[PDB]
């Protein structure tokens, strides 16, 4: 039937081989914020493992309501992992991250001079910036092109150490011209939408260099075909060989996400630290 | 309702619309501090100078005092940033004293020859009062901690060798920042030392106690449990010390460092003492020969000057070809990301890298200086040095080292001096000096 056998799922876009022409034709609550926590915890782990996040100011743009963040960083801080965390949004944040010494709540919208104005505030800080932005119901791609310039904006301003952004190619059939983004990894999310082409720009910076890379109309049928195979059929299997409670593709590819994740407690197998984390990240956004 | 009680009690007065909304989530911190019964503090605190500060002249009272005018400092303070700053510090000392500190009151000879001959031939190049007691109060406190902080470094090797001088007690823990807090805290109720405790940007997860002069009190580094867990570790006078072992490879990999190098020639018999003690060590517990064969070893380095990158040819021990050591930490994070790799194995400070095996190719990061024999070509000093650094992976990951080890040993006998031509300089390291000031209810990172 619709099952399969994986050594390992697809953690980046560029590992997903195959593609299936899009099709117009085409679950869990507060599925968002898990989507998000997910790919925050991987790529922050990620900057831990490396030695990056130990005393960084973590800058999170267009973070509101932001309540998986309140578990982000109850998560590291019982790690005794050193972090300032920098939440800014046109919008207010959930009150569970409130009355918190270490983290910085900030109503406003921002722009290129209040850019420069945190910069000079935070420096020498390291910076990790972690955006998602957006402007309704699906953009125009003349909002996302406006979105991603600014994205291009805050790099520029903020010289991150490494930064996580929101990576949604403009469609095919709505394209408007070619621009660029920073060189980086595009993490794949889980429990993102069904049909969900979004995925996380992973970068880590040397040099004073944002290794600006174009986007053509070209990859942008690329990214369509790609992330429809992926959704049509990848995510709609079962993984057989995946010996866990939930065997759904989705569950694959998120044990894949918090083996990687660090915890003082100690577990006897990989199994068992993914399966309390996944409980404890659950019961946190409750979900059964 | 209770929540409003729990804010004007710490308070000690009525919680403005400000203030209750802002201290209205730590309400639960907040009446744990209430509830702390700070006489018997005072008397832990009291019975902790007169075991460790003796010679410290303060009265009782004076210390009373300057405990119960902390633990209502808050009754005082308006600023809502010094407010969250003294609920966070009144916080760790209720929690955790008690436990942390507390707890507190209740053959080398024959290998001096070889250290010499082996330290000689790389010869090449060109702390306040409270150290005493705070040393002293160390010493009690690796023997009533086994599970969460190890000692490295000389003192380690003086309870070996007892012919050590040791400076301080170094130590890695997996609760560095509650430590010293702690520490901090108790060496200001009993000395009235406005002490500062700070972290520094360029070593890892590291974090000092320094006088109101600025001088050193202590310092710490901070390791996962999991790290803590796999670093190579021995049991002696009811205290865990690094593997005297794997100390030895670290001692090679850190002559690397051209400072280090400089600092051997100002005493060179300091290091003799060390070194030999640890050859004695592995001699001894490892069968290890000294007959000055060299064997396959230092492996072959080769320099990549534009992109700081140095290869080492390791095929000769091990089952991945070569090794490729970056000497920009950012550059090698940015590399395997790219490569798709999720888990990189990491061991913090201990090793100051990561390190990865992909497609048979071991990539890692050098914190070290890379010294050079001529233009584009590396000295022994460092080939050594980066042998070292891999054998720490070795290790930590319960791999073959013996014999490599013995060879990287016996290839260190029996050398002429060669001067350094020249030396990479360190990748930079970005970051603020944080810092912890309890007088002032300051916290900044
Ligand atoms: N640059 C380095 N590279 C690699 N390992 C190092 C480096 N610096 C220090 N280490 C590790 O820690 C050990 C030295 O810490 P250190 O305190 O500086 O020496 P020490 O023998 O304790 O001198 P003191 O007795 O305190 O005066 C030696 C080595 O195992
Ligand atoms: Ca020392
Ligand atoms: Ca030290």
């Amino acid at each position: 039937m619709d099952v399969v056998s994986l050594d390992k799922p697809f953690m980046y876009f560029e590992e997903i081989d195959n593609e299936l022409d899009y099709e117009p034709e085409s679950k869990l609550p507060y599925q968002g914020q898990l989507k998000l926590l997910l790919g925050e915890l991987f790529f922050l782990s990620k900057l831990q493992r490396h030695g990056i996040l130990d005393g960084a100011t973590v800058v999170y743009i267009g973070s509101a309501p932001g309540t998986h963040i309140r578990y982000l960083r109850d998560h590291f801080y019982n790690l005794g992992v050193i972090i300032k965390w920098m939440l800014i949004d046109g919008r207010h944040h959930d009150p569970i991250l409130n009355g918190l010494r270490d983290v910085t709540l900030v109503t406003r919208f921002v722009d290129e001079e209040y850019l420069r104005s945190i910069k000079k505030q935070l420096h020498p800080s390291k910076i990790i910036l972690i955006s998602d932005v957006a402007s309704g119901n699906e953009p125009s791609t003349a909002d996302l092109l406006s979105n991603y310039a600014l994205q291009n904006v805050m790099i520029s301003i903020l010289n991150p150490v490494a930064s996580s952004l929101k990576w949604r190619c403009p469609f095919p059939d709505q394209w408007i011209k070619d621009f660029y983004i920073p060189h980086g990894n595009k993490m794949l999310q889980p429990f993102a939408p069904s049909y969900s082409a979004e995925m996380r720009l992973l970068s880590i910076y040397t040099g004073e260099n944002m290794r600006l890379t174009r986007v053509t109309k070209s990859d942008a049928v690329n990214y369509e075909k790609k992330m429809y195979y992926l959704n049509k059929i990848v995510r709609n299997k079962v993984v057989v060989n995946f010996d866990y409670p939930n065997q759904e593709y989705d569950y694959f590819h998120m044990y894949f996400m918090l083996r990687t994740v660090y915890c003082n407690k100690t577990f006897p197998t990989t199994k068992a630290k993914v399966l309390f984390l996944q409980q404890s990240i659950f019961r946190f956004l409750n979900i059964p | 309702n209770i929540t409003l009680k729990i804010i004007e009690t710490y308070l000690g007065r009525v919680p403005s619309v400000n203030e209750y909304h802002m201290l209205k989530s730590q309400a639960r911190n907040i009446q744990k501090i209430t509830v702390f019964n700070k006489d018997i503090f005072v008397s832990l605190v009291k019975k902790n100078k007169k075991r460790f500060f003796s010679d410290v002249n303060t009265s009782a009272s004076e210390i009373k005092d300057r405990i119960l005018s902390y633990f209502s400092k808050q009754t005082q303070t308006y600023n809502i940033g010094k407010l969250f700053t003294i609920i966070e510090l009144q916080s760790v000392l209720v929690t955790t004293y008690t436990d942390i500190l507390g707890v507190l009151t209740i053959n080398v000879t024959s290998m001096e020859e070889l250290a010499r001959d082996m330290l000689n031939s790389m010869n090449v190049a060109v702390v306040s009062s409270l150290v005493k007691n705070v040393n002293k109060l160390m010493e009690e406190y690796l023997r009533r901690h086994n599970k969460s902080c190890i000692c490295y470094g000389s003192y380690s090797l003086y309870l070996i060798n007892p012919n050590i001088r040791y400076g301080d007690i170094d130590i890695l823990q997996t609760n560095s920042r509650t430590f010293l807090i702690d520490l901090a805290f108790l060496i200001k109720f009993i000395t009235g030392n406005n002490i500062i405790l700070s972290k520094i940007p360029y070593l890892r997860n590291y974090m000092v106690i320094k006088d109101e002069n600025d001088n050193h009190i202590i310092d710490s580094f901070n390791i996962r449990q999991d790290t803590m867990n796999v670093v190579p570790k021995i049991f002696i006078d009811n205290i865990y010390i690094v593997d005297p072992t794997f100390q030895l490879l670290n001692m090679i990999k850190m002559f690397s460092q051209i400072d280090r190098l400089e600092d051997l020639s100002k005493d060179p018999e300091k290091f003799n003492a060390r070194m030999a003690t640890m050859l004695e060590y592995v001699r001894y517990t490892h069968g290890i020969v000294f007959d000055g064969k060299r064997n396959n070893m230092p492996m072959k380095c080769i320099i990549d000057e534009n992109n700081r990158i140095v290869t080492v040819t390791t095929k000769d021990y091990f089952s991945f070809k070569k090794c490729l050591v970056y000497l920009d930490e950012n550059v090698l994070s940015s590399d395997i990301l790219d490569l798709n790799a999720d888990t990189s194995c990491d061991f913090e400070s201990v090793t100051n890298s990561v390190y990865l095996i992909h497609d048979n190719i071991m990539y890692t990061y050098f914190s070290n200086t890379i010294l050079l024999s001529d233009k584009g070509k590396v000295h022994e000093i460092s080939a050594r040095g980066l042998c070292a650094h891999i054998l720490l992976y070795q290790m930590l990951t319960s791999g073959e080292y013996k014999q490599c080890l013995s060879d990287l040993l016996n290839s260190m006998m029996n050398r002429d001096k060669i001067p350094i031509y020249s030396h990479t300089e360190r990748d930079k390291k970005p970051g603020r000096h944080g810092f912890i000031n309890i007088e002032k209810d300051i916290i900044v990172f």
